[PDB]
């Protein structure tokens, strides 16, 4: 079965850039899904409408907009643009796994969807955009767990 | 091959006649006294201790060689010093904290 | 046993500059205030062979001890600091700053006339005894200045000075009694020396570089 | 940016520079060639001659058109290309008049001279005092030598040569242990020592002297032989290079000046100079913040090092409080001893009552427990014994002569006296404080005296160096507040902290289950408590 | 708006060994700066209306003026044009049970106004202090615990910061000598205490000082009586 | 009780409560008779006001062996939240993973410091790779890193084909003319000395030595002229300006040479590296590896960048 | 990384490390071992030790 984590991977669109976006694999199965258009757009697709803020998202989450700016890398481009327990419940492999692809030093104890990780997760997805990132395979073993 | 006293800026006055020890008035200084312990201490502020009866060797935080003075011994400890001292026997001193100055 | 024991007579007479400082006032600030450091001096450096075999700067930033004066910042400092008063005044009024250093306090301060006014304020700010300097920072590249409170000197934060002033009383009492104002007025106007600035500076363009590297087109 | 704007920062900032690339021919031809294209007949008139230059046979044909010869062609290659500076021409600003004076670190440390001689060497330092007049210097030259007097520095001489002729092969033995291989910089030794050289010591800062360039080093610098067994060191950074390599080359003869001398030991290069002659000064930009030292294996302490070398304090995390409001220390060191060994007398003084036979025909001041009892074997970590808490019990073996049984045995007699005699009254007999735990608060309240004494001190010296503009912590100890980034400490401004949404999820970390459980096996009914106070409060409530 | 007070003894002919040129001009170029100054500082703040000791107490840039008044004021009141040489009273008990002697006092005062380097201000202080952080109490209080003192100053700091008492000060700045004499600092401080200090202020001081220990004790044994009723 | 107390985060509570619920009588049994007030202890540790602390303490048992005598008195001691102590003063007694073990030099005491020679007796680790640490500039503003150059990157190619301390200056007089600088240079001296005392040509006098005894008389066997005193044999010597040196460097420092080059029909050089050192006899190079990179093609990497094993530089774009 | 000549010196996009090429060059891999220094490392390891 697939392991849990965060996954980045990529979609040609039929006219225009290629649509780059970020999938978190839970223990339950839940897909917090991120998306960027051609703009920044940094769009969850957790809602079925056509998209959600990520802004609004860390807010909800504890970010007072100031921190937020503050640690993510390249701020220009986040500041220029203008059910929870499942999809949280990350396991230990899980932990490990985000913690890997995004350089992270959160504890292994701590199996929880930080607000830190979403946002590290934003960072690479608006880096992979220029180029700064490798997407996932996920017929890798690496990415594969066993029962 | 230089002496941590040099290192740690630790000046130390080995030997004291009487008529130094007459003055600053090291008679009338507070008096300390202890055993056999180990005293971490770190010294906001300067302090000139004549150390009476026993004997003290004391080391440097994080460091593995020591500093030892005798009963025969003026030591002025400097500001933001960190180091443990260590007694075996009746030490008994006399202490004066001293601010930017005399 | 006795090094740095020479009083460093001034590039100009002691009666040189009598219609604005009398000569008494000089006499006693050098021959009483300047002999009477050194002849410290020799005595606590003939004591400690270590801070004997040093030079003035490196004994003063040593002394210093980052934070904590040795017994012998004092003395030295402020032998070194009186020496470099004596120097930085001529037998000459200067009111114009020279071509090198202009360019310099035009970068910087924007104007002479602002670079006067800053120096005087601060000069009257500083409450007590102390030295007003300019200064370039190595780290910056910059002119900026520099007051400090009794002996301390730039040279402990790894500065090069141009021009320095004593606001110790000792200086402007038999003169002027309470108008430092006028004492510094006098100093900014009739009594300074812009040459051995330019020429401090020039000397200490070999440390820290001011100007821009030629860039290959390539 | 600009193509300029960029290239600017790349050299000011990366370190770029258009060094020259020496290809081979074939390297050459493909950079050439695939500008234009792939498969396509090449029109550009340099990739035909690099595809011509292909061969050995064309270039021997070049060389001879061009009538250079095979050598010639090879330097030809390590050509420098571009702009070439302009040749640099030594300025003089006037007559260079100059002394000979000892040292002022000539004595060694650990070496030992004449007193009476060191005074007379030392004269030199005020003498060197003294102005000249520049200007009128040749007016007053005397050509007839023979009559200077150089007595002071002659006398130096003899001095340095007694400690070189003393301490020749200790300082060889000293750099063969010490030092593995020979560096620009380091001792010469072996067949590098001629004899004739002039020792560290024999130079000081302010010397000016004369050398020619041995070696020049990207990164570090140029090295000078000034006629010692240590050479010089000019810091020449690795972007000034680029333009510094047609002023400064291997073989020339410079002067120059010391600026600093340190230890070989604790300093890769002891003499740092600078260049008066060629003065390349406008050419440099990149500077030395601190000198080069040795991180060597005897080095075990950071802090040491970093006293030694001169640089600034380790970094550390900088803590919100503040040392003059906090609350003053009273607990004493030698409590614990204290109350270790007073609990040790009274446990001995029991049990000799519980055995008199064992007591008797036995003095209490003399008595051994055990001859080969040691406090090293003492100390032990035992768990076997749980009643309801399972820890490492510490055990301490108390001394026989560091214990005074005398007074314990009389304090038990007097008190048992006492016991029996306020039995006899009907009353239980009560004792406040023995000797021991009194002697123990006063060791406490002279390390209060002590602490109140120090903070006193320390109110007085935060106002002096407050008013005289004196910092209060150590320059460079406290230094980054938050600077070091991608810290976890669960502190909810990284966002590092559990999500905000509930907090609901705590068996993961955190739980509180067991202490619950365990009160309620202590308690189970959780009834509000009627009465409810501290400890000190309830004590004080009975007492008063 | 506080005024400059006249010094208690006549200016021009007060000292011979103070020339009243001298006296004049640091006198009121001093006091009339600092009150000038201090008086355009505090006016419409809540500074103003309150004594100086207690804007010493709270004071910033109105800190380094009022000190320095008071100290002058001190100073000045600290003398009188007679009556120099040797204390008495409770003055020489306090002084022969700290120090040991009148000279050691004398020359203790000497070689700490001498190594003030500086602008500073020498003063003998009557140790009664009162922390505000943690174990402040003694316990088994008694005697020799609140001393005489006898502590250097930087400039415009008085030793009313630290809760001590002031009981006897010295000008050690330039202007006090160097204008009157050629400027030897030992020979000012030999006259001083030789021929213008006055121990009966001193005395009052330290009888004031007495009565505010006295209190401050006894308001703490008001509140431990509070705390048992 | 003692008359002197210090201050501590860990604090201790009586809770008395009631045993059963205020209007529901239990059953007594008639052996045991029912408690109707209860009293207990708790510790709980002080919690400030701005952050919750939760108290963290240990009991371990501690006994005092006096012949065979054991004391029940187990200390409790509360472990602070803090890791590190404020101040040496306020430290702790024992800080160490092991009270038994002496290999710490804190640990070892000083009267006895034989736990502290053993210590020093031990060989100090590996981990630093006996080389140079050479910083990056271009990662100098922001986070800095270190680049190790030791002997596997650096390789000496191999032979590819008087001088003393004069004096010291002294003090000048016209302090305000530019004397104390001993040199100008060609590019500086125009923005600090004026030209019109050098306009005449060679106006600047030229390198003159001349020698003071301690007396204060000016000598020189060439009244005016260039003659160097030797510092310690004393006598005279010409410092040799023009050094009758004529030397061609065939390698300038900072090239960055590829294979097969060959330099000399003798002996190439190799290492595709910058020649970090030129000494007379021999040149060191610091090996590097070219890539031949193609127009159109993207450089993942600024100039003063670390490139670790199996990262990407570039890459192209071939046509299927 | 060291390149010549031939390489473009801003990155091709207003944040990112890629860069463009105009014409044929070489890219050097001058060979070391990257390590990473903390701030406190920073303060004793400098450089040319
Ligand atoms: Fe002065
Ligand atoms: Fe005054």
């Amino acid at each position: 079965l697939q392991s849990p984590g965060i996954y980045y991977r990529s979609e040609l669109d039929h006219n225009g850039i290629s649509v780059y976006t970020g999938t978190i694999i839970s223990d339950w199965g839940g897909r917090s899904e991120l998306e960027i258009d051609r703009k920044a757009r940094i769009w969850a697709r957790v809602s079925r409408k056509q998209k959600i803020s990520i802004l609004v998202l860390s807010s909800a989450m504890g970010l007072n907009l100031r921190e937020i700016l503050e640690n993510v890398c390249y701020p220009e481009i986040f500041l220029s643009f203008l059910f929870f327990q499942q999809r949280c419940e990350l396991g230990r492999i899980g932990r490990r796994n985000m913690n890997r692809r995004l350089n992270l030093d959160i504890p292994q104890n701590n199996t929880f969807l930080l607000p830190r990780d979403i946002l590290a997760a934003a960072d690479h997805l608006i880096g992979l955009k220029f180029g700064m990132g490798a997407l996932d395979d996920m017929n890798h073993l690496k990415n594969k767990r066993i029962r | 091959e230089k002496p941590l006293e040099e290192l740690y800026n630790v000046r130390v006055e080995r030997n004291v006649t009487k008529d130094r020890l007459m003055e600053l008035g090291v008679p009338r200084w507070s008096m300390w006294k202890t055993g056999k312990c180990k005293l971490p201490w770190d010294w906001h502020v300067d302090q000139l201790v004549y150390i009476e009866e026993g004997e003290v060797r004391v080391v440097p935080e994080g460091s593995q060689r020591f500093m030892q003075f005798v009963a025969g011994d003026l030591v002025r400890y400097p500001k933001w010093f960190e180091a443990d001292l260590y007694f075996n026997d009746f030490y008994q001193e006399r202490y004066s904290f001293r601010a930017y100055g005399d | 046993v006795f090094a740095y024991y020479g009083l460093k007579t001034p590039p100009y007479k002691l009666d040189a500059l009598e219609p604005y400082m009398s000569q008494k006032m000089l006499e006693v600030h050098w021959g009483e205030h300047h002999r009477s450091y050194v002849e410290a001096l020799n005595k606590q450096l003939e004591k400690n062979d270590i801070l004997y075999g040093c030079t003035m700067e490196e004994l003063i930033k040593v002394t210093y001890n980052n934070g904590n004066p040795l017994p012998e910042f004092s003395d030295a400092a402020q032998v070194w600091n009186h020496d470099f008063f004596w120097e930085s005044m001529q037998p000459g009024g200067g009111d114009m700053p020279k071509l090198g250093l202009l360019q310099q306090i035009e970068k910087d301060f924007g104007s002479f006339t602002n670079f006067r006014e800053k120096f005087t304020e601060a000069a009257l700010a500083l409450f007590g005894s102390g030295w007003i300097w300019l200064v370039l920072k190595r780290e910056e590249k910059r002119l900026a200045i520099v007051k400090t409170s009794n002996a301390v000197n730039p040279l402990v934060w790894n500065d090069i000075p141009l021009i320095g002033l004593d606001l110790w009383e000792h200086a402007y009492y038999l003169d002027y009694k309470n108008d430092k104002a006028k004492y510094v007025n006098v100093f900014m106007n009739h009594l300074v020396s812009w040459d051995a600035a330019l020429g401090r500076m020039a000397r200490a363009q070999a440390f820290v570089n001011l100007g821009e590297p030629k860039i290959p087109v390539a | 940016e600009s193509e300029e704007e960029a290239r600017r920062k790349n050299w000011v900032d990366r370190g770029w520079a258009p060094w020259e690339e020496i290809l081979s021919p074939e390297a050459n031809f493909a950079r050439k060639s695939l500008n234009e294209g792939e498969e396509v007949a090449l029109q550009s008139p340099e990739a035909i001659e690099a595809f011509k230059m292909l061969s050995p046979n064309y270039r021997k044909k070049k060389i001879s058109d061009m009538g250079i010869t095979e050598d010639e062609y090879y330097a030809k290659q390590f050509e420098i290309k571009g702009e070439i500076p302009e040749p640099l021409s030594t300025m003089w600003a006037g007559p260079l008049v100059v002394r000979h004076v000892p040292p002022r670190d000539w004595p060694p440390r650990g070496w030992e001279v004449d007193k009476k001689e060191l005074e007379f060497i030392r004269e030199t330092h005020k003498l060197q005092s003294v102005r000249v007049d520049y200007d009128k210097v040749e007016e007053m030259v005397k050509m007839e030598t023979d009559d200077m007097g150089l007595d002071r520095y002659k006398m130096f001489l003899k001095q340095y040569n007694e400690w070189v002729a003393a301490n020749k092969d200790r300082l060889e033995k000293e750099s063969y242990k010490y030092d593995q291989d020979y560096y620009p910089g380091r001792r010469k030794r072996g067949k590098d020592y001629q004899d004739g050289m002039y020792e560290l010591p024999f130079y000081y800062p302010g010397q000016i002297c004369a050398g020619k360039v041995t070696a020049i080093h990207l990164y570090q610098g140029a090295f000078v032989d000034i006629g010692g067994v240590h050479d010089g060191w000019v810091p020449i950074k690795r972007n000034d290079w680029y333009w510094i390599r047609h002023h400064i080359k291997v073989g020339m003869h410079v002067i120059v000046e010391i600026l600093a001398k340190r230890d070989p030991y604790r300093f890769r290069f002891p003499i740092e100079m600078r260049f008066i002659d060629p003065n390349i000064d406008h050419l440099i930009f990149n500077r030395f913040d601190f000198a080069p030292i040795f991180h060597r294996d005897e080095d075990t302490n950071l802090d040491e090092l970093r006293r030694d070398c001169g640089r600034q304090p380790l970094p550390r995390k900088d803590p919100g409080v503040k040392v003059e409001e906090e609350p003053l220390l009273s607990n004493h060191p030698y409590v614990d001893k204290l109350w270790q060994i007073h609990n040790a007398e009274q446990m001995i003084l029991d049990d000799m009552e519980a055995n008199p036979v064992k007591y008797k025909g036995k003095n209490l001041t003399e008595l051994t427990d055990d001859e080969d009892f040691d406090e090293e074997n003492r100390i032990e970590y035992s768990k076997a014994y749980y009643k309801k808490a399972l820890l490492p019990k510490m055990i301490t073996k108390v001394s026989v002569k560091e214990l005074d049984l005398e007074a314990a045995f009389a304090e038990r007699q007097h008190h048992n006296k006492l016991r029996m005699e306020a039995q006899e009254r009907g009353e239980v007999y009560k004792i406040p404080k023995l000797r021991r735990n009194i002697e123990m608060d006063e060791y406490d309240f002279i390390h209060w005296r002590r602490s109140l004494e120090e903070r006193e001190a320390m109110l007085r010296d935060i106002s002096c160096r407050r008013a005289l503009g004196l910092p209060l912590e150590e320059p460079g100890r406290y230094v980054d507040p938050s600077a070091f980034g991608k810290d976890q400490y669960d502190p909810d401004s990284p966002l590092y902290r559990y999500d905000y949404w509930g907090e609901p999820k705590n068996s993961e970390k955190s739980k509180q289950e067991r202490m619950t459980d365990v009160h309620n096996k202590s308690i189970v009914g959780k009834g509000t408590v009627w009465y409810e106070m501290a400890y000190e409060d309830a004590v004080k409530e009975r007492m008063q | 708006k506080f005024e400059l007070m006249p010094p208690p003894y006549p200016m021009n002919a007060l000292e011979p060994h103070m020339s009243h040129t001298t006296f004049e001009y640091h006198w009121g170029k001093h006091h009339r700066a600092y009150v000038d100054n201090l008086n355009k500082q505090i006016d419409g703040t809540e500074l103003d209306g309150m004594t100086l000791e207690d804007i010493i107490l709270i004071t910033l840039p109105p800190f380094n003026n009022a000190a320095q008044a008071w100290n002058h004021q001190f100073f000045w009141e600290s003398m009188k044009p007679s009556g120099g040489g040797k204390p008495s009273g409770e003055l020489l008990q306090l002084i022969n049970r700290d120090f040991g002697s009148f000279e050691a006092f004398v020359k203790e005062f000497k070689a700490a106004a001498a190594t003030q380097f500086g602008s500073g201000w020498a003063w003998l202080a009557y140790k009664a202090n009162r922390l505000n952080v943690g174990n402040t109490s003694n316990p088994h209080p008694t005697d020799e615990d609140k001393k005489l003192v006898v502590v250097k100053t930087p400039n415009a700091v008085n030793p009313l910061v630290w809760d001590y008492s002031p009981l006897l000060t010295i000008d050690v700045w330039e202007h006090a000598y160097y204008l009157d004499f050629r400027n030897r600092r030992p020979d000012y401080i030999s006259i001083f205490m030789e021929k213008l200090v006055s121990w009966e202020a001193v005395s009052s001081r330290l009888e004031v000082a007495k009565a505010k220990a006295a209190e401050r004790e006894e308001e703490e044994e008001r509140k431990k009586r509070e705390k048992e009723e | 009780p003692d008359p002197l107390q210090e201050r501590d985060n860990v604090q201790l509570r009586i809770v008395n409560y009631i045993l059963y619920g205020n209007g529901k009588p239990i059953r007594g049994i008639s052996d045991t008779s029912i408690q109707l007030v209860r009293t207990c202890l708790v510790l709980n540790w002080n919690q400030d006001k701005k952050s919750s602390s939760c108290e963290e303490a240990r009991a371990s048992f501690v006994e005092i062996r006096t012949n065979g005598l054991i004391r029940h008195f187990l200390r409790i001691n509360l472990v602070k939240s803090p890791i590190s102590y404020i101040g040496k003063r306020n430290d702790p007694s024992g800080s160490g993973l092991l009270s038994d073990n002496g290999s710490d030099c804190t640990n070892i005491n000083p009267f006895s410091s034989i736990y502290s020679y053993s210590k020093a007796k031990i060989q100090q680790s590996i981990n630093q790779p006996q080389g140079t640490i050479h910083t990056l500039l271009n990662r100098n503003k922001e986070c800095q890193s270190l680049i190790i150059l030791s002997a596997a990157n650096c390789s000496r190619m191999g032979p590819f084909k008087s001088l003393g301390p004069l004096g010291t200056s002294l003090p000048i007089e016209n302090f305000y003319s530019s004397y104390h600088l001993i040199t100008h240079n060609q590019i500086l001296v125009t923005n600090y000395l004026q030209l019109d005392n050098l306009k005449q040509t060679f106006q600047v006098i030229k390198f003159k030595y001349y020698l003071m005894d301690e007396n204060g008389k000016i000598f020189n066997p060439d009244p005016c002229r260039n003659i160097i005193l030797n510092p310690f044999n004393l006598n005279w010597y010409f410092l040799h300006h023009n050094y009758c040196e004529e030397t061609s460097k065939i390698i300038s420092l900072g090239q960055f040479i590829c294979e097969n080059v060959c330099i000399a029909k003798n002996g190439p050089p190799l290492k595709s590296g910058q020649v970090i050192l030129v000494q007379v006899d021999s040149i060191v190079i610091r090996s590097a590896k070219p890539y031949l990179a193609t127009p159109g093609a993207t450089v993942h990497g600024h100039y003063g960048e670390t490139l670790y094993e199996g990262d990407t530089l570039v890459t192209f774009i071939y046509e299927k | 990384m060291h390149w010549s000549t031939d390489v473009y010196h801003a990155p091709e996009f207003t944040y990112g490390n890629v860069h463009l090429l105009p014409k044929t060059s070489h890219l050097w891999i001058l060979l070391g071992r990257p390590c990473r220094s903390s701030l406190v490392y920073l303060s004793i390891h400098k450089d040319q030790d």
